[PDB]
DNA sequence: CGGGAAAATCTCTAGCA
DNA sequence: ACTGCTAGAGATTTTCCCG
DNA sequence: CGGGAAAATCTCTAGCA
DNA sequence: ACTGCTAGAGATTTTCCCG
């Protein structure tokens, strides 16, 4: 189980935590509040 | 036969990259080319590079040697 | 020192001090202070300090609309070679992008196009053109232009070359075609000392030749090395179906 | 090395081109090229053909690579010199165009096309284009129903001709044929560069300088 | 091959090809092709791939106005320590910058202020305040914020900390002072594992102590090592007035 | 090492503080601190004082560092609790403020100042401030002519008091004095951290672990 | 005398930088401090660093040794 | 004698050549058309 | 083998907007 | 389940060429 | 000396707008 | 005649601690 704090779209604020659904090299797929998002690993921190 | 063809496919050069190194590694020797992977020999090291990470060329500067 | 942990918790709830400040001030081991910081949602404000790597298969292209002199230039690049095709389009509509993309797919073997989430590329018109020509549509992360880092970079270079030939042409489309010519055939350097045109020809001819060579090789070699398949037999290694491992048959 | 005089004998009896003697005997291409160039018995890829076809009242510029059949068509709004020069500049930026053959039309001899050819470094010289206009018109008539405008139908026909119609000797398409032809052209240009680079050196014409063993042509006899 | 040089000149006048393309196409040595490129004014479009290094003396500060929530925050940083002083000012006028700067110079030993070319800092009011307090005014290259890379960076961090404490305060000035407190005393790490306040205290106390120590040392040591001055005598080296060279007197 | 028992004897006869025995005998500060703490004969920097002065009808918050005389003044528009809390938060962010002494005014006992002190971690406790208000008023009266507003004159007086008026024992200014005092305070805090870090270890109290030689206090006798 | 003062001024640490290296070098030992230059000893190398390129501190983590 | 091609102020176009009056580390001082300018070495090329 | 010179590789930056 | 890159300007390491 | 663990250093990125 | 930097997140090299 992981927590993901991400930066979504032109929005300087960071959101989270979100469940990590998939981790590839370069980007991750997470699930935040029943919405699935795909965020680059530069704009996401995983705990 | 097939040994000539294996030497032919080894005559090709591959410029690959590792998963977290942003610089293109040198011209490894192509041993095998698959649909998703590519077996290379670089500095006496046999690597399996993903297909999306390799530029395979027959450098036409091979007209020198 | 677990009372120091409580004091550090109650003080991080106020000042949001980093792990080193809490380790120094409350005599906490670095692990405990780092965990106190990592449990605060307000302190997770920095991402991983790395970069991805775009797909550079020989069949993937990257497309992007740039703007110059109040006109729209739709540009495409061959990610594996840097071969560019640019056209000044009358509008940024998807009905023009579908035409440009169908033309490109007719000229070169386009297997995949990677674009941003511009309306031009996201439309049903470009979606039908790709389905007809047999192209796969890949879209980057919304508002993450690094996913298209190749084509965006080429944008720069394209504009650069235009600035060097803008006075040789009377119209912008002529200058754009001049820039495409100069980039593809008058600028050498890269993975082979090639130009972009020589490099795309090498890439595609090599893809075809190696595909046929391997199709002829696997058709002859029948050796099982569990009962895997022999991909390549070497003097100090044996590749199987893919690891670099023997009881070759 | 040990295959030089052998390949000389094969070319004495079989007269294989230098590309064969090179890869079959591990010879550097310069050595095999001098072998084939030392014989008495043995002593295109940039030619395009342009035309204008009229279909559905529209004008279509068609450019054929005579060496491979690779076609390239564009529905232009008017049969004027400006659009012909634009098409030629596009093509020359896309492919290595060296010579264009035209039918002496009013839009091919205009000053704008001449300036475009001078800039791109194209030689303008005034049978294949007719047959491939016929074939392109047939493909357009086949796939006209799947398009709302004629330009997209023309592009679909170009796609089908360049990558879907396979034939010829080995069953390749026009795209594979043109890419192979341009690849051999690049090899020829690189070999000519390598030959010109070492014709200034005198050792006894130099042919190749490997690890520490130079290849020489002395008294027209290749001597490593 | 000097006719190849003429052909390459005449073709670079058209295509502006780089040195490698002209060296490959016309059999030119790299020096000749590079000189053909270097003689074209249109091809000089890239600068040196390096970075300068800001002045980090113990007496230099860097000032900058940032904006947050429609309000102006005048920030100053001690370049040698990272100690920040920020104030929400009613306007970006130079009459307020002079007040902020005179206050700062009264609080700390400010010897030099490095600012951008904002009207606030370029005014006659800030020029008179600096002349009174004895400060030296340094301005960066116009429209080159990297010259102020320290303070600009701090801007970011300041804003960052504000975003972590914006809900603890009812006004923006209170949150700015909270952020200054947190940065100067609740964030450790750097050249000493210090906070910015501990680091500025160390920097300034060290400057004073070393100045007095050296003033007492040179007053005693009188040794000529031409007849230079002995700065430091070592077991394998001798420093003179400054090289690291003897006939010590 | 070889100076431990020597420094014990000096502190037996001279009773020097640990800062002297440390640098004069190359002892780690923990060892000299245990030396001074093992004797029977031998067994402030964060205190500020705030007040409000009235000048030219304006209100000026004056904060004095009692340990060094370093002054810090600000002309505030009103003598209310909000501006006092703002001044206190500014000061606490600028300097390491640990305790503030006030004259029990209406603007120092307000809930806002209490909340500011609670946030910044300041202890509010209710002679030097009077003398330095007098001195600051004298400097303001000296330099009032060079200013158009009273706030800039107050800042000029603060500058002159903190960096231009030198006196005391060694002829230092208030700024040098406060920076030296805060430096010794930082040294004291770091030494206390180092002492607390190694009081958990039992070897026989541990004092210092160098290259491979530990310093021990056994039976209240320091033994390396 | 003056040897104690020289040892004192050598007790100070200096974090310096070279003209084209953007990373801060380690804590060299301060041998001499001038108005425009600073003599340091880093890895048994005596350097003369400009004053604008050095942060001289007495790291108060010296309370350990 | 040197030639300097520089980038002046928020202007993407490059100007030059200009006489190099002074070269420090980080920036240069040049003279272009009787106007003395100071340009960082990132925005200047010297021949 | 000893350097000098030249080619090859490494390092780093701006613009893509 | 996706992803920074590219070409040029200096600097520095490697290679080659003659003795 | 042989590892394991932990601390220290190195590498790299975004925002500063 | 002036000049990118800073702090955090991982990765990797160094050091220390017990046998
Ligand atoms: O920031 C851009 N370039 C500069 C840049 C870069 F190239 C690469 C980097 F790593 C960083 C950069 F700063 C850039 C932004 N956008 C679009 C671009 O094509 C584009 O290049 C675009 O088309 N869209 C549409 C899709 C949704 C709508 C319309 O918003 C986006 C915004
Ligand atoms: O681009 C800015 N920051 C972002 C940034 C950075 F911080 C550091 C980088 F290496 C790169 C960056 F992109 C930035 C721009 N300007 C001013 C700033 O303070 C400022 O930070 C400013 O005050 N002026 C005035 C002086 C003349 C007028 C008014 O135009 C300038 C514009
Ligand atoms: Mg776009
Ligand atoms: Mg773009
Ligand atoms: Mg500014
Ligand atoms: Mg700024
Ligand atoms: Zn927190
Ligand atoms: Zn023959
Ligand atoms: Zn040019
Ligand atoms: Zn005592």
């Amino acid at each position: 189980n992981f927590r993901v704090y991400y930066r979504d779209s032109r929005d300087p604020v960071w959101k989270g935590p979100a469940k990590l659904l998939w981790k590839g090299e370069g980007a991750v797929v997470i699930q935040d509040n029943s919405d699935i998002k795909v965020v680059p690993r530069r704009k996401a921190k995983i705990i | 036969e097939l040994q000539k063809q294996i030497t032919k496919i080894q005559n090709f050069r591959v410029y690959y990259r590792d998963s977290r190194d942003p610089v293109w590694k040198g011209p490894a020797k192509l041993l095998w080319k698959g649909e998703g992977a590519v077996v290379i020999q670089d500095n006496s090291d046999i690597k399996v590079v993903p297909r999306r990470k390799a530029k395979i060329i027959r450098d036409y500067g091979k007209q020198m040697a | 020192f677990l009372d120091g942990i409580d004091k550090a918790q109650e003080e991080h709830e106020k000042y949001h001090s980093n792990w080193r400040a809490m380790a120094s001030d409350f005599n906490l081991p670095p692990v405990v202070a780092k965990e106190i910081v990592a449990s605060c949602d307000k302190c997770q404000l920095k991402g991983e300090a790395m970069h991805g790597q775009v797909d550079c298969s020989p069949g993937i292209w990257q497309l992007d609309c740039t703007h110059l002199e109040g006109k729209v230039i739709l540009v495409a690049v061959h990610v594996a070679s840097g071969y560019i095709e640019a056209e000044v389009i009358p509008a940024e509509t998807g009905q023009e992008t579908a035409y440009f993309l169908l033309k490109l797919a007719g000229r070169w073997p386009v297997k995949t196009v990677h674009t941003d989430n511009g309306s031009n590329f996201t439309s049903t018109t470009v979606k039908a053109a790709c389905w007809w020509a047999g192209i796969k549509q890949e879209f980057g992360i919304p508002y993450n232009p690094q996913s298209q880092g190749v084509i965006e970079s080429m944008n720069k270079e394209l504009k650069k070359i235009i600035g060097q030939v803008r006075d040789q042409a009377e119209h912008l489309k002529t200058a754009v075609q001049m820039a495409v010519f100069i980039h593809n055939f008058k600028r050498k350097g890269g993975i082979g000392g090639y130009s972009a045109g020589e490099r795309i020809v090498d890439i595609i001819a090599t893809d075809i030749q190696t595909k046929e060579l391997q199709k002829q090789i696997t058709k002859i070699q029948n050796f099982r090395v569990g009962p895997a398949k022999l991909l390549w037999k070497g003097e100090g290694a044996v590749v199987i179906q893919i690891k670099v491992v023997a009881k070759i048959i």
